[PDB]
């Protein structure tokens, strides 16, 4: 994931969880009941 | 389980670009409603029929 120097680690999905979502999306599902 | 579509892996690189060589003019369609059936009701005949 070398996209020129931009870090998309918070927008791309994270494979370290069973939901396979991005860290920002993880904050969204834990904010809207 | 419904499939969202076929999987395609774009070969992204630092010095790799894809420039098209040919074109395909396509004609698509889009159906959009514009008007509606103008209706009018009679209060007397509907509620009190004869």
């Amino acid at each position: 994931k070398y996209f020129g120097g931009f870090n998309f680690s918070q927008i791309l999905p994270d494979p370290s969880k069973p939901s396979k979502r991005s860290p920002i999306e993880d904050l969204l599902f834990n904010k809207v009941t | 389980t419904m499939s969202l579509g076929a999987e395609n892996s774009v070969a992204y690189s630092n010095n790799s670009i894809a420039i098209p060589t040919n074109f395909t003019i396509s004609v698509t369609t889009e159906i959009l409603p514009v008007s509606m059936t103008k209706t009018s009701v009679d209060c007397t005949m509907y509620i009190c029929g004869d």
